[PDB]
């Protein structure tokens, strides 16, 4: 039968769809995906889900449209879905109930064949192809299946909706109940079964009448593409009876639903309407939070859909994976200069100041969510201030990162207030509820933020940080409402030392202005100091003039290939397929590293001027080393992977013991003595080692490992080079090292 | 009669008072001073009125003040999740009016009425707070009556009323200079007036200093925490049976 | 104003001891038809531990006076 | 006296000074570990006791109000806690999970619980009589 309004005939669709629901297997999906193969040898996926639901009575069947797509002879339906949801959904539910019936007439007992057939069945097709957010939504697709992302602002309280009337038992004494099946409600003039009152005033008992949940959910899409000038848009939503309350305020949900368009009234007295319809989205399915908190539930059966959703994590969350892409990934991971390479691969236009890039990269992979049943909220990510002499790429690095990440929210300082930093709540008097608004920090829930002129920020502001940075929550308490909105977000602030540059006659923690609490709050502080080198200076000048040479300049730095686009998907794979477990050996070297950090910081006059190593130093070391191990796709933290973490934390501090003001205008006498004693000992060994030849490595294990920590061993290279000039020994091939006759 | 056996156990044991105090902060490391201060908080006094003359307070207000990284916010964001009917407010974000009571208009009768606020909806429970120092005096003031007189009194927009707020309070403000000079004294070091310094019937200026036989233990502890697998953190008494044991002990009025 | 009650807290080795005894005894005394008799009269015995006039007398007194 | 669980004497002082025994205390301690086996297990049975009494009401907690058939585990638990268990006699979440497991086990006739991916969904209520099996403490 052809449809007068869609010309999409039913019989063929239902017929193909039936054996579609019986021919379905995991493999179709795998072939399109191209991922490595079993799924218990590809059992029938749909009968799996169908049996499970029949036994659980969910009557809701989640479905990824790409699955139905990846099967032969169904793409017709796969597109008609995107084009005729209003009826393909109907025929889908019909087929669902009918295959339930065939299954139960094959499967002896379930619902006695009737309780099943009585209750309806709804389908939940999600992930039909992510549309291009709001500003793309065309009035040409008024009735199509859109996918939208973005957090929700406000949820109207549960609103009932008439479904079946229950009309007043008249003096005739036989109440009558009737549904509506449209926006119309008909009350029969005559009274009840007997026409005791043919003329009658039938009334309605609006308490026993059934109802249906209709929740209106405003939505503010993610600022993935919002160019400038306009605040990210908003698309009101409606939800019908099963996904209701699956989305509280503040959540970061994703939705797949049909677009709609309805006129409005102006006077509301006369029946005349207005052109320029208003629009919303009748949702169909809601990807729950796109998060992994899993503290407690929110709603009814819907959580069963959430459990059916979370298990397929790999392809659905990567949104793209191929072992040619994954092979490229593992290959890159194999490359040795990785930590260097990817560093520059973040901001290729940025010059030699690599350690900044390193810290930034480590921020991108930030930490792992260790969720405790007791305690909890251990700020899974990190936070990086950076400061230094004006005009030193800081602000541009921030721009660069904010562009890199898929969730960044740029923001300035001193042009912003505490409300801007942490959403502000409003008791809406319309429905007397809690709405949240414009959290700059909340927009960045997940993924980094950026903040400039951090010093120039007001003291009235720069106080919400004192909370959000260490608990990732904001506890607002004003006249109407008290609440705590959690905003997990890795801040990344620029700065400017007081005045307009250093004063290497001034203490460092005074040269930075911020108070020590908020300062130690920052996981990692950089001091990008400007030098008068004249050795890098001309290199930098060339590094600018070259980009000015071309018209459309690319790869401003050395011409080494680096994957400007690949690295983003690389990151969004790493942060989600690997969770570093801190092995035992790491624990030791981490503890000793902390102890050494703190004992060094010890002093009597370190109290007022220095930055003291405190427990957050250990938090930094651990949350940062596990991020390093997440990089390189390492599944478990090694021991030689916290060492560079220590190095990075020491980027700021290396050069002062009792008083700050590093100074350190970079061959020392104590270095002379070091080389000299090493020469003594190594000559004594090689003259005691009668087999006069041994490798540099063997010699190192002979001496440099007998006791406490190994030495550079390139200072050993200079030692043996001296012993070549002096000719006390002879390398005699790289494999060994002999002495002189 | 069954649960009587469970209490009977958890109360007839000899060292409960110790078994309890080292089992209030399973994650936190040590601080056997403060943990005691909290365990006593959830167990109020008697608040029994005097001769018909007057009524006196029967509640305790511990007020930690500590150097950086002393795990002082952990105690709060724990208590407020374990003490019944409690509330956590950052303070500086909030305002004094919000903290005690709000006056607001309603369209039902076109009249002014009361908003409970943190203090009134925190009745008979701990109402923890953060960063007093950051809370400008404009809001520090609005608490005093919920400290000693135990009740708030408000005369605004025509409505005069008085609501009793039997609420334990807390605090976690940081010293003036973030960290406080061991050099300087304590007088010109806390930056808070005399009264609100007195009304706190505890005081814990927590320090933070260097050591080896301490910092090693602390680091091992934090690591074991971040090593989920090594959640050997199980204290004697769970964070649940402690609740029922309290809900019993709340009734003795010795 | 006319009267200015100037109060002051001063450390004393002894006066505070007596005051303390007083306050402790205060927190000590704080905490059918014949039970109600035995209760009212015991409350009045506590009203007499502070030996001068009982309260209800004094509030009726102030009412009488100001009238 | 009536089980007013006070201890006004045990806190008197270090009265425990009369017994001036020899190393005989090791003797006592030699048996201590023995009872440690029973004591522990005894405490264990206490929950086999304690949880018991709790479930005596639970088959009238979910029953008498909740006739939604597909109920899961997390939702039902978070209902049990914060139910009347916010009164004099509180309880913990995972303890509620234990209560559910025990109810199912002591009545597998109706209560059928089978887990899918996370959280054990629970059966479709059919309202038996219970204490007849509650006597099986
Ligand atoms: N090493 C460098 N690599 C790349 N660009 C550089 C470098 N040094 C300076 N620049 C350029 O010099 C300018 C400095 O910009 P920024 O340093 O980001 O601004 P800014 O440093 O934040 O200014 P202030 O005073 O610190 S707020 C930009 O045009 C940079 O591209
Ligand atoms: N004694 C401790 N044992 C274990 N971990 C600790 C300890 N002290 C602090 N930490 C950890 O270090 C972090 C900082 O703790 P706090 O200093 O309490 O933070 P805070 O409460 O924001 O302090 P302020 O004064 O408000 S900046 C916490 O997330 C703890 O996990």
């Amino acid at each position: 039968r052809i449809i007068w309004g869609t010309n999409v005939s039913i019989q063929e669709c239902t017929t193909n769809f039936r054996n579609f629901l019986m021919s379905f297997k995991y493999k179709f999906r795998k072939i399109l995906d191209e991922r490595e193969e079993n799924t218990t040898d590809e059992e029938l996926y749909y009968i799996k889900q169908l049996n499970e639901m029949r036994e659980l009575g969910t009557s809701n069947l989640n479905l990824d449209a790409r699955n139905l797509l990846a099967y032969k002879q169904t793409e017709d339906l796969y597109h008609q879905l995107l084009n005729y949801p209003q009826e393909v959904i109907s025929i889908m539910d019909q087929t669902i109930k009918d295959c339930m019936v065939s299954l139960i007439v094959d499967n002896n007992l379930d619902y006695d064949l009737d309780e099943i057939e009585t209750k309806f069945y709804k389908v939940r097709p999600y992930n039909v192809g992510s549309c291009k957010g709001m500003r793309e939504l065309n009035p040409n697709d008024i009735d199509k299946l859109i996918n939208l992302k973005g957090l929700v602002l406000r949820s109207t309280p549960v609103i009932p909706d008439m479904k079946v009337a229950f009309f007043k038992c008249n003096v005739c004494d036989h109440t009558m109940a009737v549904e509506i099946d449209r926006g119309v409600i008909q009350e029969p003039a005559r009274c009840e079964r007997i026409d005791c009152n043919e003329p009658n005033s039938m009334s309605l008992i609006h308490n026993r009448c059934s109802f249906a949940d209709k929740q209106v959910i405003k939505l503010q899409e993610t600022p993935d593409f919002v160019p400038d000038g306009q605040t990210p848009h908003s698309i009101s939503l409606c939800v019908y009876d099963e996904l209701v309350d699956s989305c509280r305020a503040g959540d970061r949900i994703e939705v797949t639903g049909t677009f709609r368009s309805i006129p409005i009234r102006a006077n509301s007295r006369q029946r005349v309407l207005k052109s320029l319809y208003k629009t919303y989205v009748d949702v169909v399915h809601v990807k729950k939070v796109s998060d992994k908190r899993l503290d407690v539930d929110t709603s009814t059966i819907e959580q069963e859909l959430m459990q059916n959703k979370v298990d397929h994590n790999e392809v659905e969350e990567v949104r793209q994976i191929t072992d040619q892409d994954l092979a490229k990934i593992r290959e890159v991971a194999a490359r040795e200069d990785l930590y260097s390479l990817l560093a520059r691969s973040i901001a290729p236009s940025i010059y030699e100041l690599e350690d900044v890039k390193k810290g930034i990269l480590l921020q991108l992979f930030g930490g792992t969510n260790k969720t405790f049943t007791k305690g909890g909220r251990y700020r899974g990510d990190i936070n990086i201030l950076l400061c230094g002499d004006p005009s030193t790429s800081k602000s541009q690095i921030l721009q660069y990162v904010h562009k890199i990440t898929p969730r960044g929210v740029y923001t300035s300082g001193k042009g912003s207030s505490a409300v801007g930093l942490t959403a502000y709540i409003t008791r809406d008097v319309d429905t007397k509820q809690l709405v949240l608004e414009s959290g700059a920090l909340v927009l960045s829930d997940g993924g980094v933020c950026c903040i400039d002129e951090f010093d120039k920020m007001s003291d009235s502001t720069r106080s919400v940080l004192h909370e959000v940075m260490e608990q990732q929550t904001i506890s607002i308490a004003k006249a109407g409402i008290i609440t705590t909105l959690n905003a997990r977000s890795s801040i990344l602030a620029s700065a400017n030392p007081i005045g307009s540059r250093y004063n290497p006659n001034l203490p460092v923690t005074e040269n930075i202005d911020l108070p020590p609490p908020l300062l130690s709050r920052f996981d990692l502080v950089y001091l990008v100091l400007d030098k008068v080198d004249e050795k890098n200076d001309r290199e930098l000048a060339k590094h600018l003039t070259n980009l000015y040479l071309e018209d459309k300049p690319e790869h401003i730095s050395q011409d080494d290939v680096l994957p400007v686009e690949f690295l983003t998907m690389y990151i969004s794979y790493a942060k989600e397929h690997i969770h570093p477990i801190i092995t035992e050996a790491a624990k030791t070297e981490l503890v000793r590293a902390y102890v050494g950090m703190r004992k060094m910081g010890d002093d009597s006059r370190s109290d007022e001027k220095r930055i003291t190593a405190t427990t957050r130093q250990l938090e930094s070391m651990i949350r940062l080393a596990e991020a390093h191990a997440k990089m390189k796709l390492k599944n478990v933290v090694e021991l030689e992977d916290v060492q560079e973490a220590v190095r990075l934390i020491r980027s700021a501090i290396k050069d002062y013991a009792t008083d700050p003001k590093t100074g350190k205008i970079d061959k020392s006498v104590i270095q002379r003595k070091l080389q000299e004693d090493l020469s003594r000992e190594i000559m004594n060994v090689l003259k005691d080692q009668a087999s006069d030849s041994m490798s540099f490595n063997e010699l190192i294990k002979q001496i440099n490992e007998h006791s406490q920590d190994r030495v550079e061993s390139s200072d050993i290279q200079e030692a043996l080079s001296r012993l070549q000039q002096e000719d006390k020994v002879i390398v005699l091939g790289e494999g060994v090292r002999r002495s002189v006759r | 009669s069954d649960e009587i056996n469970e209490l009977k156990e958890m109360v007839k044991d000899e060292h409960i008072y110790d078994k309890l105090v080292r089992s209030i902060a399973p994650a936190v490391f040590g601080h056997e001073a403060v943990k005691k201060g909290i365990l006593l908080q959830m167990l109020g006094g008697v608040h029994k009125s005097t001769v018909e003359g007057i009524k006196l307070r029967g509640d305790i207000n511990i007020c930690v003040v500590g150097d950086p990284s002393t795990s002082k916010s952990q105690f709060l964001k724990y208590v407020v999740g374990f003490a019944p009917r409690s509330v956590y407010t950052s303070g500086k974000a909030s305002s004094a009016a919000g903290l005690t009571a709000a006056v607001v208009r309603d369209e039902e009768g076109g009249d002014y009425t009361i908003e409970a606020g943190a203090l009134m909806l925190a009745d008979n429970g701990i109402c923890c707070i953060d960063e007093f120092d950051k809370m400008d005096i404009s809001d520090q003031v609005a608490i005093h009556e919920a400290m000693e007189q135990q009740t708030i009194s408000i005369a605004k927009a025509g409505i005069h009323a008085t609501l009793n707020a039997r609420t334990s309070i807390l605090a976690a403000a940081n010293p003036v200079g973030g960290r406080y000079n061991r050099k300087l004294s304590l007088r010109g070091n806390l930056n808070m007036t005399a009264p609100i310094m007195s009304r706190f019937d505890l005081f814990f200026v927590i320090l933070d200093d260097c050591n080896e036989k301490i910092d090693t233990e602390l680091a091992s502890h934090i690591v074991d925490l971040h090593m989920k697998r090594d959640e050997a953190i199980e204290p004697p008494f769970s964070a649940e049976q402690l609740r029922r044991y309290i809900k019993y002990a709340r009734t003795f009025k010795p | 104003f006319d009267i200015l009650c100037v109060v002051r807290d001063l450390v004393d080795e002894e006066a505070d001891e007596r005051l303390a005894t007083f306050v402790v005894d205060s927190h000590v005394r704080s905490h059918q038809l014949n039970a109600r008799q035995r209760r009212l009269q015991r409350q009045r015995k506590k009203e007499e531990e502070i030996s001068p006039i009982p309260q209800e007398l004094l509030m009726k007194y102030i009412h009488y006076a100001r009238t | 006296n009536s089980r007013y669980l006070a201890n006004s004497k045990e806190n008197f002082m270090y009265k425990e000074k009369m017994p001036d025994s020899q190393a005989n205390l090791m003797d006592r301690l030699r048996e201590r570990e023995r009872r440690s086996a029973a004591l522990l297990s005894q405490r264990q049975k206490r929950y086999q006791q304690f949880l018991a009494m709790k479930m005596t009401q639970v088959f009238d907690i979910l029953f008498s109000l909740t006739r939604g058939q597909p109920y899961t585990e997390t939702y039902l638990s978070s209902l049990i806690v914060d139910s009347l268990q916010d009164s004099n006699n509180p309880i913990g979440t995972k303890e509620a999970s234990e209560i559910l497991a025990g109810l199912q086990g002591i009545l597998p006739m109706d209560i059928s619980v089978h887990q899918v991916d996370g959280g054990l969904k629970v059966y479709r209520w059919n309202s038996l009589d219970k204490n007849r099996f509650s006597k099986l403490l």
